[PDB]
């Protein structure tokens, strides 16, 4: 697991 | 989206003060649409709701008024799942392999040629919900042979919400309210304030489907990739599905298998005050914290409040201390819709003159090793009122400036749990450099514009209706702005426009109050009714809006009558 | 026998007036189909998994919102396998009888709307001869009220659900 | 892009014309930068670089004039790599393990937040050309225990395409300029028109670099997967690493490895006209077709040619016909500037007609259950002269209309070799419902666009400077324009725009010819030079474009500084 | 041993570079190229160095469109770090004439001043003048552009692909 | 290997 390879998603309904 | 509820103590009056700030989408069929249901001895209701919705999602009736905005509350959680050997549809459960439930779905899919033809997959559900390539999210977390992931939604299973906006919507009174909103816990993704005739209390909740896990639990169910993605995926539950014990728990006055339970969710009273402008529970009334409620919902105080909640807090204590400008020190229908719509900036207003000491001393600088001339800017942005109004000049340099500034060690005082409204703060002296780089930057992004420096917010804020531009007032959060019109336009191309699909901004606005008289309401919806641009109204109420002009609704029998454009007309059919 | 009056007031505000709860459906399904036709009609080629078939697999959602703007081809896998008829009947099956009656009249004002689209009008003329300006029913409207509460779960991930596939 | 060469024969002078059309980028590094290089005894030359090239790659001299169009042969292949078991970086070459090189590269990133991190992975590099990710071409086609795929490209080795620019710039005659394209066989994805002062004939030919298989490896090289995805990747060349005998081959006269040889390389020399618009080399000439190159250069005489090339050789034809509406029957420089402008639909042209008679009786329609009112469309178009010109009107419509047309089974007269320009032909009656669908919807777009269906090109299509939107003319290849300027812009988001990122479009033009007193060039540079707005020269040039009004590009030293405009000044430092 | 081009302009702003040696005429050429399209420039050699991340963020997507397509920063480095590496560059100048050498490096050097003149002020360039990728390059880096030019045909339309192809 | 999860790449140079 490398964590510089995560991407985040979006979680802000409306956003 | 913000919102205000005050109290009988803050009003000075029979009621309190509703008001109601969805910041959400112009166009697509989640946008709002007002409208008025009269149903004989059962409802009689106002408000707004998404296209294709047939009950009123934010409103008021003769009784009580709310709003919503979106929680802070996780309304999902992963589940790993260990796959059987040879057999990567199967998942291990306490030893025991147990399938997934294939679904066989086939799309007709037109071609680029014109023609239509199939594509079909086969899809898949856990006992959790549906399975979810989670590649995207890291490389590592892929449906692997060894392992897979599946997502779980609360509100999948949570199929009291139109009962909840229906019983609302005939709700007699704020006490009924509560209790509709505790039998039903049942609201999806979004906080409540209410106010009720004759109630001198305003109510605040996160009451509604919320996943339940416990302290205890997250311990020993968080995966290691559950560990290693946590900090993405802040309060999500990452849990073992190989093991039961890290199924969702269940409380003794949960409603919902899986749900939190009704009393450890948050809830608050105040004659004075509450509010909530997206940042968690944790701050519904300044003056009493609520502290206490599972991590799910959100930091009670251990995080720095975003600028916009910052501004929203001030704006109301600012109004009860009778500092704001505005007359009086009471939240009454008139002062508040003034208020909301003044566009004060909070990281103009609390950050500015620091910034302009540090930098504009000279004002000729060397920036990656160039000559840039900032006395103009410097000048512009000294003159200005710190407000996004429609004759506000400089107001987009700011935009333009602030929004690239690098928030790493940007502030020298910290955030305080005590202090939430003034932590963090102190413009770093160290960040001169870069502070000099993002206005550089500024400067020239708004050359491109087109646009002077000095140029009235009104003529880079608007929207289009029927050929003309209306100038618009307000701004994005980013900069701490309480009145959002937050375009997704770049100023390179344009302006402001909020022609196209805009960010989240002010949409349905409504300021409800209960005189003796009856309920009044005062009104914007921002993009107007129609989208069709043939319709007269199409563009109208943005008109309104531009002029802030807020739309008294009709409401009782004799109003919807008496109103200057009142026509009526008749639809009926079979069955 | 549906029946509502209509009274518009100014900025054209409907107030829907009704004796039960069916017909006011049938008034608040009219008045929005009157004034967002071509929105609402794309909308429910979203909902039921129908938009592939019209507008390509490989476009985009045209609007944005709670969904995000993912494939055509995506989306549709999504709501088919998210929103099933079986959860389309779980929700149906947990409805108070009024609120069925709602949907119904909604749907069949919705319909009534289309109709008069149809026939003529200068109204809509965005979409209002295009094929997916089409009838709807009961169901497909509690389509679209399932997938309002899935904003905060399951609408994230959408393209991540219709991709979720074995080795 | 298109191209023409026109002979003596075709012109009636002692020297020919060429026209230079690439359709280009319109912003970005690839983009044309229009310039003369003078060095004193070695060369003089002009025409048009990418931004960052030192050489003129489209241009003319003194003796030779030339022009580009991309190939339809393809310049790389995959080769499929059988992996060694537990060992997923190492491949196998005749049953012999082989370590692929590694390559540890460190890449750093700026944060959303401000602050600068380093970002690191390993890649790889076969004997074939660097490692390919293939699963978003198919996810079965990943990179697995046992399966990898790299990329190889003829290119990667081709290190003599600015040698070759360099010394076409420098060439003396048509003769050295040919001569000069066969020693290097360097260009590496156009084909190449050519015509020389005091040659009566012009030259076309896609002599450059091309990998080289045979037959015989095709069909026993290509691995399952090749076969299983060949049709995305038509003629590229999909082989087995593991076998030797799929390497590309060299013949004896290749000038690289792997590489065709220069005798199998498609080229004619016609003193009445040569010309390309992205089709094969197959009709460089329509009365002379070329058949027996190497498939991987495309179809030569079994695929249909597109509208765009079918418009381009009609408008060949009937200028030397003397049919064209312009005087005599040469392709003189002066009719050549016309033409080539012209706007032409060859869409519209050839099957308008046969699409309104079929549709519009009666004019009023119903289209899915719905009535339609198609009296305006049909009139309209009826009226319309199948032009692109400015005051051309309701061209737009047609745009919109025939784009939407679906093509299975449109044309009931197939495709013929024989008769390549005027074949697909005939509308198929039976397309009837279709065809209203198509114009219905087209109705609607040019409707909800706020422009009218008659509305003039001009209005439509445009280029913004100086706040003015600079009328223009000409279209997209999928309508059968020749003359292009095809917008990225949907026509609801304010017609079609060229002010964004257009696609492919006219960009550098040129018509050249050698008349007694020495070279003549008429350039446009659509775009303008510059593309910093407060330039002088950003969008003088667009403005001539939008007028029609050809420049003469001055080249002899007098001409140079006889200009209106002359301006020197001498630039020194140091070495 | 100076550069020395004289830049002669005419209608339309077209120059004509002349010069006694290759090397000059390339100073003139670069000149007059940054001149009028700094910012598309600039921009476009840390594309060809593989720097737009760093100052640009990685997530992003190349500003202009090319034949290099519009892949996220992040991708389009590793690709032009991948293929246009050291050793390609190495191995495209060791087949050049030396006039050819010469011209690239007088390219370079007219490029740069250039930037020096709009780094010392002026309002030509408001839009990237005061930006950090707004900087001196080498001939190095117009070798990488002309070796990227190249790839249009291959390499240039798999470029994500090619950045994203490792073992299990 | 399913054909129709075949997603064609950009192949026209320009």
């Amino acid at each position: 697991f490398e964590p510089g390879r995560t991407r985040a998603p979006s979680l802000q309904v409306g956003g | 989206s913000n919102m205000y509820g005050f109290g009988t103590a803050a009003t000075g009056e029979g009621s309190g003060v509703l008001f109601g700030n969805p910041h959400w989408y112009w166009k697509g069929p989640d946008r709002f649409y007002q409208a008025q249901l009269t149903i004989d001895g059962e409802a009689n209701v106002s408000g707004v709701s998404f296209l294709g919705l047939p009950v009123i999602q934010i409103g008021f009736n003769d009784s009580v008024a709310w709003s919503h905005t979106v929680s802070t509350a996780r309304r999902f959680g992963f589940f790993q799942l260990s796959l059987v050997q040879g057999e990567p549809t199967s998942y291990l459960r306490d030893g025991v392999p147990v399938k997934m439930k294939p679904a066989t779905i086939t799309v007709p899919s037109r071609n680029a040629d014109g023609s239509v033809s199939d594509v079909t997959r086969t899809l898949y559900h856990s006992e959790f919900g549906p399975l979810v390539n989670l590649a995207g999210l890291n490389p590592a977390l892929a449906w692997s042979q060894g392992t897979a992931f599946a997502i779980r939604d609360i509100n999948g299973e949570n199929f009291r919400t139109l009962r909840t906006w229906m019983r609302w919507n005939q709700a007699k009174s704020l006490d009924e309210f509560i209790a509709i909103q505790k039998e039903e816990a049942s609201i999806p993704w979004v906080n409540t304030v209410a106010v009720g005739r004759g109630s001198a209390k305003a109510w605040y909740a996160d009451i509604g489907a919320v996943p339940n896990v416990s302290p205890a639990q997250t311990a020993a169910c968080t995966t290691p990739f559950g560990m290693a993605v946590g900090q993405a995926l802040p309060n999500v539950p990452f849990f073992d599905g190989s093991r039961s014990e890290c199924d969702w728990l269940t409380d003794a006055d949960s409603v919902q298998k899986g749900a939190v339970g009704v009393s450890r969710m948050p809830s608050l009273q105040r004659d004075d005050y509450v509010g909530n402008m997206n940042d968690s529970y944790w701050l519904a009334n300044v003056h009493a914290p609520l502290t206490g409620y599972p991590a799910i919902f959100g930091p009670a105080g251990t995080s720095a409040q975003t600028l916009r909640t910052r501004m929203g807090h001030t704006m109301a204590l600012e109004r009860l201390a009778g500092t704001d400008g505005y007359a009086g020190n009471k939240a009454t229908s008139a002062v508040v819709r003034e208020m909301v719509l003044g566009s004060r900036v909070f990281s103009a207003e609390r950050f500015k003159d620091e910034v302009l000491d540090l930098i504009c001393t000279p004002a000729q600088w060397t920036v990656n090793g160039a000559a840039v001339d900032a006395a103009q800017a410097c000048a512009v942005l000294a003159a200005w009122d710190n407000r996004g109004r429609k004759d506000s000049r400089g107001s987009h340099l700011w935009d333009e400036f602030w929004s690239r500034v690098p928030t790493a060690s940007l502030f020298t005082v910290p955030f305080s749990a005590a202090d939430p409204l003034n932590t963090p703060r102190g413009i770093n002296a160290a960040a001169a450099d870069a502070l000099r780089q993002a206005m550089a930057t500024a400067i020239a992004r708004v050359g491109q514009s087109g646009y002077a420096l000095d140029a009235p917010r009104g003529e880079v804020l608007y929207a289009t209706r029927g050929g003309t531009r209306l100038p618009l007032y307000g701004g994005c959060g980013a900069m701490g702005y309480f009145t959002i019109t937050c375009s997704e336009n770049d100023i390179t191309q344009g302006g402001y426009s909020m022609d196209g699909q805009p960010n989240a901004s002010n949409s349905y606005m409504q300021v409800v109050s209960f005189p003796a008289s009856g309920v009044q309401a005062h009104t914007f919806l921002t993009f107007s009714l129609s989208d069709d641009p043939a319709s007269p109204h199409h563009g109208d109420y943005t008109k309104a809006y531009s002029a802030g002009q807020w739309l008294r609704v009709p409401f009782t029998e004799a109003e919807i009558t008496g109103n200057a454009d009142y026509r009526t007309a008749t639809v009926k059919e079979l069955e | 026998t549906y029946s509502a009056e209509i009274r518009r007031t100014t900025m054209g505000v409907p107030h829907i007036k009704a004796g039960n709860w069916g017909s006011a459906g049938y008034g608040f399904g009219y008045v929005q189909a009157q004034d967002n036709l071509c929105t609402m009609a794309d909308s429910f080629l979203t909902y039921r998994g129908e938009r592939s078939r019209h507008l390509g697999g490989s476009a985009q959602l045209v609007y944005n919102s709670t969904l995000g703007r993912p494939r055509n081809i995506d989306s549709d896998f999504f709501h088919r396998h998210v929103i099933s008829d079986e959860a389309v009947d779980r929700t149906m099956a947990a409805q108070p009888a009024k609120l069925l009656q709602m949907v119904e009249g909604f749907a069949a004002g919705y319909n009534r709307y289309v109709r008069e689209a149809k026939a003529g009008g200068s109204a809509h003329a965005a979409c209002r001869s295009e094929a997916w300006v089409q009838p709807i029913t009961a169901r497909d409207v509690w389509r679209r009220i399932y997938a309002a509460n899935l904003a905060g779960g399951y609408s994230n991930f959408a393209e991540a659900i219709a991709n979720a596939q074995p080795p």
